[PDB]
Order: structure tokens, then C-alpha cells, then sequence
């Protein structure tokens, strides 16, 4: 239990360009066929996104600093990504929260956690069975816990390009993790494809704690015990910046396109004219 | 006395007939009584939100 | 108040126009989007010889 895996290949901190993706709906207010300018945190266009790879050559579960909300993208086909852990220090002293799809359900536990320094799910190959994984060795002083509806969680291995793109925005506004989600079914070979997405909100979680750190949650696909194998997996981490944005809303009240004012002088003009 | 012509004088008004009054269905009773009647009150340094 | 026919996302609760005025509201008890319309204003003028 609580295994730590040796000689993991370093991620090397490979960087890539961001794109028009990373946009989410600012509020529940419905506006249709209208051009609106708003200040908020967003992912800047063409910014650098850090690609962390768990393909199998490298495994990385590094403690990633949670700065002013993060844009996460997971490009995967076997649903290898399971969840995340968000906490200030995660040294069993401070409050931390765990949001995952562990076996069949969405579980969110805000409890003081003996964070295994290498937390990994254990999924059986050719058996499609999750061997019990110690995400937390123990729990104590558990403040907030929410179990969502059970669902069929696909854990089998599929060979190919990463067929799926799960994208999330985590904003720690006041004491609330605001998560805005979306998915894209396009499969990309090895790059975070260029495009825009509009992220609908899911949970306004009232955690009420400071989050300075976070670590995504991966799973094992070891064909043999103690071998610690993993399948092809890749994901992208981007930080958010307080820059104003220019959003176009169709008649359907859905975000169709946006412009970053600060990016380009012509974009600045587009904002000042409030025209595209 | 007024000579011939058109003259704007007033502003027409339609008054509301009644009220719709729609709120959610929450009926649970709030624990503000419990908070106020809390048997022990923490210190000002340990003031709790 | 009339029914509102604009498409509405479930998280979207208040529907608002260009001026960010609620032209559409979701009833709490019946999540029916409702078109909101102004009340019949105008000017009173007098024709006279
Ligand atoms: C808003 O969404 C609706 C529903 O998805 C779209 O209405 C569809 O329009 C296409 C093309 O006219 C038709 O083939 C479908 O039958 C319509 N479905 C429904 C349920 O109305 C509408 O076109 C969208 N408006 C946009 C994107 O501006
Ligand atoms: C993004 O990365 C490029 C090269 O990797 C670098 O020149 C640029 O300064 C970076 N931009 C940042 C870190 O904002
Ligand atoms: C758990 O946290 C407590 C204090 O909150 C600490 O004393 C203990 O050492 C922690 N557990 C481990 C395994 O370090
Ligand atoms: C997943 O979480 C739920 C809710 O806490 C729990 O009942 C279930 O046993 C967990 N499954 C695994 C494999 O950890
Ligand atoms: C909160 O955790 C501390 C130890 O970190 C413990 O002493 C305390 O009893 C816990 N509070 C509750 C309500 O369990
Ligand atoms: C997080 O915020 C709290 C409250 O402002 C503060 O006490 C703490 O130093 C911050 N950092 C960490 C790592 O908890
Ligand atoms: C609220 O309660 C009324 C009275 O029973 C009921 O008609 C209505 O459907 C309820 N709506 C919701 C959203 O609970």
C-alpha cells in the first residue's frame, strides 16, 4: 500500500502554445446574439501550457502550484485520468480536497489526508478491475464530503490516438472552487489542437480553504505485480490570467467566439470598437 | 384661453394589477436560533464564521 | 409576463437583453422561462381647435 515508484522519467517541462480554448461562461445570466466585454480570469491566447506526460516512458505526479485557478486539459482515450487533489500544503496538517471518479462515482472529500506521496489507482489489465488504491492512507477531521451518482467508469485499455479531450477550469473564488467543464471528441495525434471551447459550469463547491497546490490522479496499468506499467496518457496544465475578454453570444446564448484585448493591438481595437 | 394646435400635456400610466410572488420551495427552518442560542460562544480571537 | 421561447441552458437562470435587463426569468417552482415585457407607456396629447 501507498507505493512510491522509483526512477520515474523526468517530465522535462515541455511547453506548448495555448489556443482559443480555455474559455468558460462567466455567469448563469443568459445573453443571446450580443457582443459583451468582461474582465475575469481566462487562459490567454497562445500562452505556454505545460504538457505533463504519463505515457509510460515517464510517470509524473508532481505537486503543481494552484495559482488563481487552473485550466486542465486531459487528452486521453482510456480515461486514464481519474481525478485531482487540491490542497494548500497536503502534509496532513492542512485541509485538502479530493475530486475524482475513483471506481464508479464522483467523490469529493474535503478532509485532512495522509497524502501518499505517490497516489496512484491500480487498474488490472485484461481484468478491468481497480485493485484498491490508497489515495489517502487514513482520514481524520473530514469537513466536507459529497458522493455523486454512480456511473460506469471505463478503465480498459484502448490503443490509438487520444480520442477524448476533457477540459476543466478550477477557480478558487472566495472559498469556492468553481469548476467549469467541457469535452471535445476530436482525437489528436500528439498536440493540443487549436480551437475554442465554451466551458459550462458544473460545481460551485464551497470548500472555504486556501488552495496553493494540486496533483492530478493517475492510475496503474501494470501487466505484472510491482512492475508499475502505465498506458498512453497526456495532459496539459495552463495558468489563468486576469485579462478582459470579448465574447460573442449567438441567438442560442452559447459562447461562439472571443477575443483577448491584450494579445494584439488589432485585438485591442476590436475591443475598443466592441466589434469583430 | 388656448389657440388652435396640438399640445402634449401628460404622461399616460398603466398601474400593476397584482403580484406574482415566486420563490423557491425551501421550508427547512434556519439554525440562526441555534447560533444565537449557542451554549458556548468562542473567543474573539477564535471567532468562527 | 408571457412564456419565453428563447433556448435556455439549464444552468442559465435569468435571461437578459442587450441592456442586461431581464426579458426572461426562470420560475423557481416551475423552471419555465418567461418573457418579460414593458407596461404600456406613452404620452397624452390634446388636439383642440
Ligand atoms: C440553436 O440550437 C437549435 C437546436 O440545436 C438549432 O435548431 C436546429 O436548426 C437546424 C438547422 O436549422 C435544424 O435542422 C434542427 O432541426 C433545429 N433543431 C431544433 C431543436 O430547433 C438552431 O439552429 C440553433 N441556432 C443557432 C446555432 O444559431
Ligand atoms: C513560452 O515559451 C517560449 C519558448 O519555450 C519562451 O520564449 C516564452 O518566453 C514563453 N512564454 C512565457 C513563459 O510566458
Ligand atoms: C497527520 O496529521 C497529524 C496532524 O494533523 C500529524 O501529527 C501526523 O504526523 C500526520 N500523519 C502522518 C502519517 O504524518
Ligand atoms: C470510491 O468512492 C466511494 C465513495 O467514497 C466508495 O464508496 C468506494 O468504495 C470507492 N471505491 C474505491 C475503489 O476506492
Ligand atoms: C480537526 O482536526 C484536528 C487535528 O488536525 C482535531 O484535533 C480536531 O478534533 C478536528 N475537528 C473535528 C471537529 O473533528
Ligand atoms: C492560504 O491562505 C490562508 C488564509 O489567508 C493563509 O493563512 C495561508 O498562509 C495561505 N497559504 C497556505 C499554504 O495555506
Ligand atoms: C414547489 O412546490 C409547489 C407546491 O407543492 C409545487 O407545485 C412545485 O412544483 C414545486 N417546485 C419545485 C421546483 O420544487
Amino acid at each position: 500500500k501507498c507505493l512510491d515508484f522509483d526512477d520515474r522519467t523526468p517530465p522535462a517541462n515541455t511547453q506548448f502554445l495555448s489556443s482559443h480554448r480555455g474559455v468558460y461562461y462567466p455567469d448563469d445570466i443568459f445573453r443571446s446574439n450580443v457582443l459583451h466585454l468582461v474582465q475575469d480570469h481566462f487562459l490567454p491566447f497562445d500562452s505556454n501550457v505545460t504538457r505533463f506526460i504519463t505515457f509510460g516512458l515517464n510517470f509524473d505526479n508532481p505537486i503543481i502550484p494552484f495559482k488563481d485557478g487552473i485550466y486542465f486539459a486531459a487528452t486521453e482515450k482510456s480515461n486514464v485520468i481519474r481525478g485531482w487533489v487540491f490542497g494548500s500544503t497536503m502534509n496532513n496538517k492542512s485541509q485538502s480536497v479530493i475530486i475524482m471518479n475513483n471506481s464508479t462515482n464522483l467523490v469529493i472529500r474535503a478532509c485532512n489526508f495522509e497524502l501518499c506521496d505517490n497516489p496512484f489507482f491500480v487498474v488490472l489489465k485484461s481484468n478491468n478491475t481497480q485493485i484498491p488504491s490508497y489515495i489517502f492512507n487514513n482520514a481524520f477531521n473530514c469537513t466536507f464530503e459529497y458522493v455523486s451518482k454512480d456511473f460506469n467508469l471505463d478503465l480498459g485499455e484502448k490503443p490509438g490516438n487520444f480520442k477524448d479531450l476533457r477540459e476543466f477550469v478550477f477557480r478558487n473564488k472566495d472559498g469556492f472552487l468553481h469548476v467549469y467543464s467541457g469535452y471535445q471528441p476530436i482525437s489528436a495525434a500528439s498536440g493540443l489542437p487549436t480551437g475554442f471551447n465554451a466551458l459550462k459550469p458544473i460545481f460551485k463547491l464551497p470548500l472555504g480553504i486556501n488552495i496553493t497546490n494540486f496533483r492530478t490522479l493517475l492510475t496503474a496499468f501494470p501487466p505484472r505485480p510491482d512492475y508499475w506499467g502505465t498506458s498512453a496518457a497526456a495532459y496539459f496544465v495552463g495558468y489563468l490570467k486576469p485579462t478582459t475578454f470579448m465574447l460573442k453570444y449567438d441567438e442560442n446564448g452559447t459562447i461562439t467566439d472571443a477575443v483577448d484585448c491584450s494579445q494584439n493591438p488589432l485585438a485591442e481595437l476590436k475591443c475598443s470598437v466592441k466589434s469583430f | 384661453e388656448i389657440d388652435k394646435g396640438i399640445y402634449q400635456t401628460s404622461n399616460f400610466r398603466v398601474a400593476p394589477s397584482k403580484e406574482v410572488v415566486r420563490f423557491p420551495n425551501i421550508t427547512n427552518l434556519c439554525p440562526f436560533g441555534e447560533v444565537f442560542n449557542a451554549t458556548t460562544f468562542p473567543s474573539v480571537y477564535a471567532w468562527e464564521r | 409576463l408571457t412564456p419565453s421561447s428563447k433556448r435556455f441552458q439549464p444552468f442559465q437562470q435569468f435571461g437578459r437583453d442587450v441592456s442586461d435587463f431581464t426579458d426572461s426569468v426562470r420560475d423557481p417552482k416551475t423552471s419555465e422561462i418567461l418573457d418579460i415585457s414593458p407596461c404600456s407607456f406613452g404620452g397624452v396629447s390634446v388636439i383642440t381647435p
